[PDB]
RNA sequence: ACGAUAGUUACCUGGUUGAUUCUGCUAGUCAUAUGCUUGUCUCAAAUGACAAUAAAUACUGAUACAGGGCUCUUUCGGGUCUUGUAAUUGGAAUGAGUACAAUUUAAAUCCCUUAACGAGGAACAAUUGGAGGGCAAGUCUGGUGCCAGCAGCCGCGGUAAUUCCAGCUCCAAUAGCGUAUAUU
């Protein structure tokens, strides 16, 4: 695929598009974590 | 594990036990 | 503990 | 280079109409010319004397993104000989001439130019080749030629406009048969300069599915143009024709 | 991890740095500044601490010039990138200006003291060049390409 | 062993001095007597050449050995206070 | 006829600013023939055409190939100011600044081409 | 939190119908209104999974 | 979807899903680690 | 008003099993010991690799010649087009070092000025780990002949003799890194 340099993605730039999994969502709100705050936390990046 | 249970302590029915150390642990996180 | 391990090294 | 007068042969290409002229050190793309023996833009053309009248025309891929996509090897461009082909973006009609040569004397091309002088070139090529009718008006307002375009099967589109998805949405809604086939050209720098182009491509795709298409193939026409993506999809159904 | 390694290898290639040590230096500084950007987003709008810190920091960042002057928003300050940072790196400005034929060529010039920023010679190719200082990047007067003496090899074949 | 990361010991006898295969580990093994506990164990040297340098009754530093004879846990690292690997690269001489 | 004319409010000055930037960065082709060859080779990022030029058919025939290639072309009302903004000692009526893969001038081109894209 | 759209006439798809298609479906309908009470056909019309 | 576009960052918590996406290159992996989030294969962090 | 005058207007179908397909098959410690390596500049825990700061070991051509070079899902298969060479030459730039002086200073050193020298590799002499491939009139061990295994500086001669994979290949870190144990 385009912009794929040998198992490195050069196109992934903030605002990072992330995908949400079911079990991810489940255990996160189990862990009482504000999803978007914690996402901007780990990323230090603007997310959609 | 059930997702609805809060994590500050344990729950029996509608009763939530919170030990003195956990409320003092919240007393550490506020300061 | 680190002092104990250091002493054993000595 | 592929200098004039060399002896090359022509063989069929897997899409109907298009042939491939291979010879010596050069292999290149070509199409049967309807109006025999007359150039369009000083394009090169290939003669052949069959046991006279038959002559082909080469395309430059660097000139037409349609050509470039075919060289990249799209699956199918839906425009078989006989198929009514709407064009969008009749940029003086070069690729439009090529696509007219594809759809032949039984087909039809309806073209849209918005600029006037480009349109003069366009109607000139229409005056030569009878199977293309021009339409010079604003492609954003398909009310402007709803009296003039009947139901076509394949929409090519290559306008450089930022509202491109909603443009093709409305033109499709007014001019496409159930089981519509379309190709569209994406200049990521024209849609959104800042973003990474692959995501630009994705957003275009999702707007198109929002406008009720189904994408089925997509590629960067890379070694002929930078940051353009050809997208192949179907209107309103899954398999192509019907 | 192959993504990390291919990424850093690509970075040193497009900007011929010396090592992943230099790369991780640039990365750790990016981490500080994007972390400060994130905590500034953790403050809310029309909070005067957020207003003052944000305008001061974006002023700092367009003053060094790595931010484009068109955009002045903390979202884009958070969307900043190390490609822009190594574009800001001194030697890459030399190669972009065209005083050298290659990036390694320009790094050698900065090592053996041919180019100056404004007044003074700088030996280090990783100097932070500001937007105000990007103009005055030229050869030394002591450099043979600037003037003065013809040079060592010129002298030795002229002998 | 013990709590330490290294151990000093005394070369008893390079058992496996009658070996047929060069790089076999029973060639490369040597019984040592760790000093503080006075205990007999056996250890491996990484290379037969270094086995040629090592002789008896020399103080031996050794450590853990972690990655045809699995179970020998130690490997000799320094003899008479000198680095076996530096001898093996011929960097220093061995004090006798 | 020159309906993609640029307006006064600092738009024209931004054009001349990026023009001088491109003359320095050597990413600029100049004069009608070289602009023609650059857009023929498709390398041009954007093309700027004067409007005070003795009869305008030159900067009218250029937008034909600009309409072919679909490159942003824009009308500026002072060719002598183009000459000064390029640093020529001669008045220029046609200029074409091309694109490279690594520059912040490229971001300036992106902003400028978005502005003229909203313009026309 | 859904607004679901269901059909009535549990099988009777929408669409304009060709003449024999709707004659067939009206035929089956009134055919039921005769024979709905036989045990066999009654059970496989009342059989619905809950 | 990830195969088709290759622009996202997936956030899951199954290790088998993790193996699956780890099979393909160039995708980063988010999982909460009971204190916070935890990113696996993104280099810019 | 036409509509179940005793809602029995109920129940009369709760759902084994099996097959196939698609996935699945460690890193941090201001933590101690120790090893290896150290050309420049600042800096300093107790002169200094304990740290920390910046960065040399070179840059650019031409010409000649060869035709492979790589990749990888699916591999006696596919995918992509200019790549190389212990090739022949040409150019420049020089900082470590060498160093007249001047200056600094209680006297010196260092800093800042400074004339002159100071690159062709066999050198102005990069390191540390890991993995791999190639081998004999050699050795050792196993066996229903030639196979296999481990291995191999040791070979017939020969030390002023040899000129060998002629400097084999690849991964990592790089003026720092390895290993042990405790670990987390």
């Amino acid at each position: 695929p385009s912009s794929m340099f040998f198992e490195h993605n050069e196109a992934l730039v903030p605002p990072y598009n992330v995908l949400v999994d079911t079990n991810f969502l489940s255990r996160t709100v189990g862990a009482k974590l504000p999803l978007l705050e914690s996402a901007m936390d780990c990323l230090y990046a603007s997310v959609n | 594990r059930p997702v609805d249970l809060p994590a500050v302590g344990r729950m029996r029915g509608a009763e939530l036990r919170i030990s003195a150390k956990e409320a003092a642990a919240i007393a550490r996180e506020v300061r | 503990a680190r002092q104990a391990a250091r002493s054993h090294d000595i | 280079g592929a200098k004039a007068g060399k002896k090359v042969i022509v063989e069929p290409h897997r899409h109907k109409g298009v042939f491939v002229a291979r010879g010596g050190k050069e292999d290149l793309l070509c199409t049967a010319n309807l109006v025999p023996g007359e150039s369009v833009y000083g394009e090169k053309r290939i003669s052949v004397e069959t046991p006279t009248k038959t002559e082909y025309r080469i395309w430059n891929p660097f000139r037409s993104k349609l050509a470039a996509g075919i060289l990249g090897g799209l699956e199918t461009i839906y425009m078989k000989p006989g198929s009514k082909v709407l064009y969008l973006g009749a940029a003086s009609g070069t690729s439009v001439s090529h696509v007219a040569d594809i759809v032949g004397p039984t087909g039809a091309v309806y073209a849209v130019e918005f600029s006037h002088r480009s349109g003069r070139d366009l109607i000139n090529m229409a005056t030569r080749r009878t199977n293309v009718i021009p339409i010079v008006e604003d492609a954003r307002k398909p009310m402007a030629y709803r009296m003039l375009v009947p139901m076509v099967d394949v929409i090519f589109a290559d306008v450089a406009q930022p509202d491109q998805a909603r443009i093709v949405g409305i033109n499709a809604r007014l001019f496409l048969k159930q089981g519509g086939g379309l190709l569209i050209s994406i200049k990521a720098s024209c849609i959104d300069s800042t973003a990474p182009p692959e995501q630009v491509f994705a957003s275009e795709v999702q707007k198109l599915r929002e406008d009720k298409f189904f994408p089925k193939e997509q590629l960067t026409l890379e070694p002929y143009e930078r940051d353009h993506a050809m997208v192949s999809c179907v209107y309103l159904q899954k398999e192509f024709e019907g | 991890e192959a993504a990390r390694l291919d990424s850093e290898l690509k970075l040193v290639g497009e900007y011929g740095l010396r090592n992943k040590r230099e790369v991780w230096r640039v990365l750790l500084t990016l981490s500080k500044i994007r972390r400060a950007a994130r905590i500034l987003l953790t403050l809310d709008e029309k909070d005067p601490k957020r207003l003052f810190e944000g305008n001061a920091l974006i002023r700092r960042l367009v003053r060094i010039g790595v931010l484009d002057e068109s955009r002045m928003k903390l979202d884009y300050v958070l969307a900043l990138k190390a490609e822009d940072f190594l574009e800001r790196r001194l030697q890459t400005l030399v190669y972009k200006l065209g005083l050298a034929k290659s990036i390694h060529h320009a790094r050698v010039l900065i090592r053996q003291r041919h180019i100056r920023v404004g007044k003074q010679i700088v030996n280090v190719p990783s100097f932070m060049v500001r937007l105000d200082s990007q103009k005055h990047i030229d050869f030394a007067l002591t450099s043979p390409f600037g003037g003065g003496r013809p040079g060592r090899v010129r002298r030795k074949k002229a002998k | 062993f013990g709590g330490s990361s290294h151990a000093k010991g005394i070369v008893l006898e390079k058992v496996g001095v009658e070996a047929k295969q060069p790089n076999s580990a029973i060639r490369k093994c040597v019984r040592v007597q760790l000093i503080k506990n006075g205990k007999k164990v056996t250890a491996f040297v990484p290379n037969d050449g270094c086995l040629n340098f090592v002789d008896e009754n020399d103080e031996v530093l050794l450590a853990g050995f972690g990655r045809d004879i699995p179970g020998v846990r130690f490997k000799v690292v320094k003899v008479s206070g000198v680095g076996l690997l530096a001898l093996w690269k011929e960097k220093k001489e061995k004090p006798r | 006829a020159a309906w993609p004319k640029a307006e006064d409010p600092a738009l024209v000055q931004e054009l001349l600013d990026c023009v001088q930037q491109a003359s320095h960065y050597r990413q600029l082709k100049k004069g009608a023939n070289e602009t023609t060859k650059s857009v023929n080779r498709g390398t041009s990022e954007l093309v700027i055409l004067a409007a005070d030029t003795q009869p305008l058919s030159i900067v009218l025939h250029i937008p034909l190939i600009c309409e072919e290639k679909n490159v942003p072309y824009v009308y500026v009302p002072s060719k002598v100011a183009l000459g000064r903004a390029c640093g020529v000692s001669r008045a220029v009526i046609a200029v074409s600044l091309t694109s490279n893969e690594a520059s912040d001038l490229n971001s300036k081109i992106r902003a400028l081409r978005d502005k003229v894209e909203r313009l026309a | 939190g859904n607004v679901r759209l269901w059909r009535a006439n549990a099988s009777e798809r929408s669409g304009v119908k060709a003449t024999r298609q709707r004659q067939a479906l009206e035929y089956n309908n009134a055919l039921l209104d005769r024979y709905g009470h036989l045990p066999e056909i009654r059970r496989i019309r009342r059989h619905r999974h809950l | 979807r990830v195969q088709k576009h290759r622009i996202y960052i997936v956030a899951t918590n199954d290790r088998d899903l993790k193996r699956r996406i780890r099979k393909i290159p160039g995708v980063p992996i988010m999982s909460v680690q009971k204190g916070k989030y935890a990113i696996e294969r993104l280099p810019g962090a």
